RNA sequence: GUGAAAUGCGCAGAUACCGGGAGGAACGCCGAUGGCGAAGGCAGCCACCUGGUCCACCCGUGACGCUGAGGCGCGAAAGCGUGGGGAGCAAACCGGAUUAGAUACCCGGGUAGUCCACGCCCUAAACGAUGCGCGCUAGGUCUCUGGGUCUCCUGGGGGCCGAAGCU
RNA sequence: GGGGGCCUAACCCUCGGAUGGGGGGACAGCGCUUGGC
């Protein structure tokens, strides 16, 4: 419905810097967003989360933004 | 870790004695401003004090730097690490580059050769003192003046060690061997690390005669005595309590604070 | 405390009694109701009608103050959950937001029997 | 780990001949220096037990194959099994 | 040897002048562990997700070295000490992985 | 707090809200019909030390193999020893309720223990209730992992349906 | 007059003499008086 990753070019899904890049896959919770919606490879999915949770870790992601309107 | 021994006779079964594994090579103290003469079971009439003193195996005494801060920035080899019969702690005869020779209670860890200094320039390396308000906190520390200028009080049994919690104003959080939370000063010095000789506790004096070299003389109940002698005397056939618990004095002796109400200490402590 | 207009709302809500406290942006509490407050006792106390009622007395009690604007946080999954909120619409505040704080850890403390 | 050199000061050293990487000779040495990295690891990993497993592995294939060299000739085998040291 | 990625973050709130003296003392322990350095950078300050240190904002760094694997440990515990040093953490060098290539 | 309650806590100011601090234990989302390990078993992140395993090149030694009584090593949880640590939970224990009774299921309390170091214990539905190795005997489909120019071929794992056959 | 906070110089502790430095501090100690165990 919006896979993620079509959403985005060339990008070094290691890279635990890029804000921008991993942000599209956190959803409106700071939830890792499942394999269902980020469409990514089993490897991918993985290495990825890896480097999520890295950049958590300096700040340069949420661990959990609170669920807004409802 | 502790040496122990087979019971080719009894009370040799159970004792225990430490090993002197970190103990130097050196049996001889360092006789130079060093050791010094003691003695003495009861008070300055000649009246006992102190129940149950004296006896003990015959002691010099070994001269230790407390203060440590009359030699700011001078570093030291660590010579030696020595026996010392007054404390629980081994202590380590270091060398000045200064060419002076001093007596510091060894911390865990040190070990002959280590480049251990004093001052506020000082590194969080072991066995260096600093004021405490240099020390990170959280650092382990031990030998901790109580306030400025007055020398080590603090966490100087063996293995015994004060813990860092944080800061406020001029004073420094401190979590004692206790467990007490105090305030104490920030220009009070203390050595970073924990005492030397943690093994200590695990000992076993194994027979009564143990006790007699550490002068300690025999204890003898309350119960055991006579009305005249102690509250719980009178045992008219091994007899329990007449209410309740007391000391040979007469007060009681099973939980009843005794530390003094309007102490200044008072406002500095945290339970 | 004093008189103030914006504020926020705290909807506590679980499955034995619905809990409302008004505070203002600070945070610092201004009043509060509850199941028992209004009256109920008990089970009842669970009940979204009671959370309604609560909703509106502690909105209520609120207005008098000076309230008018309130960002709506949420902590709970009782019957007055969303109906506490129902009851904030109609209250006579201005419903600024709505949001779901209720605390979740990542795994930590072994919960009780259930 | 062990270094890729330190495998050829081995290899190098224990070949019967240039481009020899497979001998009975090759294997034990290079079974021999892996076995002793392990061992002085569990001397102070005393806790790992998995990795201690791969020792007795490691101990019992070069058992074998010094069966089988001390076999087939016990030349080799006096001599090899004294240059690394073995057998005490 | 191998290759890392040290980050480290910093306060903030602190002037730029200090900013320069833990700058100083990221490099002197850097050598002391022979951490020699290669392309660096330092992204200033930006937006954290969470306050860390009380403080919604945080200044960045960032390297790439060769150093003994050995003493590499031993170096994050000398960064740390520093009070104005919020986030250390090295990291294993890695070739870029990418997808949707 | 429950089926409803009561014990309990609360005007000596509790629950609900915000800020600041101490401490222990476990790792949400990723995460699954998933991966690793000989088994027991193993999950935030980081670095260090280390075991096993798979694919390719067809280069090396040339049967050096398989099994394996004893022996040795590992071996969940509980339990034991000495000494640490103790937030949550919680046998025993206490109270409330239920019931004819209720040493229980439910509720309020609660200690060993659960955690760490070192040393024992050596059991289990330690279950795939399926000892290890090697060759042989249709395929269809889902998934994990590797190699090759790749709507397909070629290895090694994890599943389901099913030839022959077995039962 | 009561309560909170800070200060230093009484008073107390301490620092290689100090007419001074550091720590505590109008507290504590001590005097008279009050009630209690
Ligand atoms: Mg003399
Ligand atoms: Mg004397
Ligand atoms: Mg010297
Ligand atoms: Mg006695
Ligand atoms: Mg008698
Ligand atoms: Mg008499
Ligand atoms: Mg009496
Ligand atoms: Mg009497
Ligand atoms: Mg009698
Ligand atoms: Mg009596
Ligand atoms: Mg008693
Ligand atoms: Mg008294
Ligand atoms: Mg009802
Ligand atoms: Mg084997
Ligand atoms: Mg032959
Ligand atoms: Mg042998
Ligand atoms: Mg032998
Ligand atoms: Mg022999
Ligand atoms: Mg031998
Ligand atoms: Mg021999
Ligand atoms: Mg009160
Ligand atoms: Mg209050
Ligand atoms: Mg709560
Ligand atoms: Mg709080
Ligand atoms: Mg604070
Ligand atoms: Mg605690
Ligand atoms: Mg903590
Ligand atoms: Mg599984
Ligand atoms: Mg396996
Ligand atoms: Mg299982
Ligand atoms: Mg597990
Ligand atoms: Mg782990
Ligand atoms: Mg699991
Ligand atoms: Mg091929
Ligand atoms: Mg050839
Ligand atoms: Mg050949
Ligand atoms: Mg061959
Ligand atoms: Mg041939
Ligand atoms: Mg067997
Ligand atoms: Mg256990
Ligand atoms: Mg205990
Ligand atoms: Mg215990
Ligand atoms: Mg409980
Ligand atoms: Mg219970
Ligand atoms: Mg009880
Ligand atoms: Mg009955
Ligand atoms: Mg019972
Ligand atoms: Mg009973
Ligand atoms: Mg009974
Ligand atoms: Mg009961
Ligand atoms: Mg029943
Ligand atoms: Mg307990
Ligand atoms: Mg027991
Ligand atoms: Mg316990
Ligand atoms: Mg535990
Ligand atoms: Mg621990
Ligand atoms: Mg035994
Ligand atoms: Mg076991
Ligand atoms: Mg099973
Ligand atoms: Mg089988
Ligand atoms: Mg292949
Ligand atoms: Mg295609
Ligand atoms: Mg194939
Ligand atoms: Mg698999
Ligand atoms: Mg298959
Ligand atoms: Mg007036
Ligand atoms: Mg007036
Ligand atoms: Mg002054
Ligand atoms: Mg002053
Ligand atoms: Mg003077
Ligand atoms: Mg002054
Ligand atoms: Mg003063
Ligand atoms: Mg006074
Ligand atoms: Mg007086
Ligand atoms: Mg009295
Ligand atoms: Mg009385």
């Amino acid at each position: 419905k919006a896979k993620v990753k079509a959403t985005l070019g060339e990008f070094d899904l290691r890279d635990y810097r890029n804000v921008e890049v991993l942000k599209r896959f956190l959803s409106e919770t700071g939830k890792i967003l499942p394999r269902r919606r980020t469409g990514l490879s089993a490897k991918e999915q993985r290495i990825l989360a890896k480097t999520i949770k890295r950049a958590r870790i300096l700040g340069l992601l949420p661990f959990t933004e609170k669920l807004v309107r409802k | 870790a502790v040496k122990k021994f087979k019971p080719y006779t009894p009370s040799r079964r159970f004792m225990t004695v430490a090993d002197f594994s970190e103990i130097t090579k050196t049996e001889p103290e360092k006789s130079l401003v060093k050791p010094l003469k003691k003695t003495g079971g009861r008070n300055n009439q000649g009246r006992i004090t102190v129940r149950f003193r004296g006896g003990g195996h015959k002691r010099l005494y070994r001269i230790i730097d407390f203060k440590r801060w009359d030699k700011v920035g001078i570093p030291a080899k660590v010579a030696a690490i020595e026996y010392d019969p007054n404390r629980s702690a081994r202590i380590a005869l270091l060398h000045y580059v200064d060419g002076e020779k001093r007596y510091i209670i060894a911390p865990d860890g040190l070990q002959v050769g280590q480049q251990v200094v004093a001052g506020p320039d000082a590194p969080i390396q072991v066995g260096n003192a600093l004021p405490l308000r240099f020390i990170p906190v959280g650092t382990v520390v031990h030998a901790v003046e109580l306030e400025p200028k007055k020398g080590a009080k603090l966490a100087r049994a063996a293995g015994t060690s004060a813990q860092i919690q944080g800061r406020e104003g001029d004073y420094v959080i401190l979590r004692l061997p206790s467990g007490e939370l105090r305030k104490v000063h920030g220009e009070c010095y203390a050595t970073v690390g924990a005492v030397g000789n943690a093994d200590h506790k695990n000992i076993v004096l194994g027979k009564a005669g143990r006790s007699r070299w550490l002068g300690r003389r025999p204890h003898v109940r309350g119960a055991a005595m006579n009305p005249v002698d102690h509250p719980h005397g009178g045992g008219e056939g091994r007899a329990p309590r007449g209410r309740p618990p007391a000391s040979p004095w007469g007060w009681q002796t099973k939980g009843l604070k005794t530390r003094k109400r309007r102490k200044p200490s008072s406002r500095f402590i945290i339970a | 405390k004093r008189q103030v207009a914006s504020g926020r709302a705290y909807i506590h809500a679980s499955y034995n009694n619905t809990i409302v406290t008004i505070t203002d942006p600070d945070g610092n509490p201004i009043t509060w109701s509850s199941g028992g407050v209004i009256g109920y006792k008990g089970s009842r106390k669970g009940t979204p009608y009671a959370a309604q009622l609560a909703a509106l007395d502690a909105a209520k009690k609120a207005m008098a103050y000076g309230m008018q604007s309130v960002d709506v946080i949420v902590r709970g999954t009782g019957a007055g959950r969303e109906q506490a909120i129902r009851a904030l619409q109609a209250s006579g505040l201005q419903v600024k937001s709505i949001v779901d704080d209720t605390p979740v850890p990542h795994n930590g403390c072994r919960p009780k029997k259930k | 780990p062990i270094t890729k050199e330190e495998k050829q000061k081995v290899i190098q050293e224990f070949a019967r001949f240039p481009g020899d990487t497979g001998s009975t000779e090759v294997q034990v040495a290079l079974l021999t220096l892996r076995i002793n990295r392990l061992s002085e690891h569990l001397k102070v990993h005393k806790k790992d037990h998995h990795s201690h497993r791969g020792l007795l592995m490691m101990v019992g294939q070069r058992r074998r194959l010094l069966r089988y060299l001390q076999r087939e000739d016990p030349e080799r085998y006096r001599a090899l099994i004294e240059k690394l040291g073995i057998r005490g | 040897m191998r290759r890392y990625e040290v980050n480290i973050v910093l306060n903030p709130n602190l002037d730029q002048s200090q900013l320069a003296l833990e700058k100083e003392i990221i490099q002197r322990a850097l050598e002391n562990y022979g951490a020699r350095v290669e392309k660096v950078e330092e992204l200033g300050l930006r937006r954290l997700a969470y306050p860390i240190a009380k403080d919604p904002q945080g200044y960045f760094l960032w390297y790439q070295v060769e150093m003994p694997e050995d003493r590499v440990n031993d170096l994050a515990r000398e960064l740390r000490i520093r009070d104005n040093v919020r986030r250390v953490m090295v990291v294993k060098s890695q070739e870029p992985f990418l997808a949707n290539a």
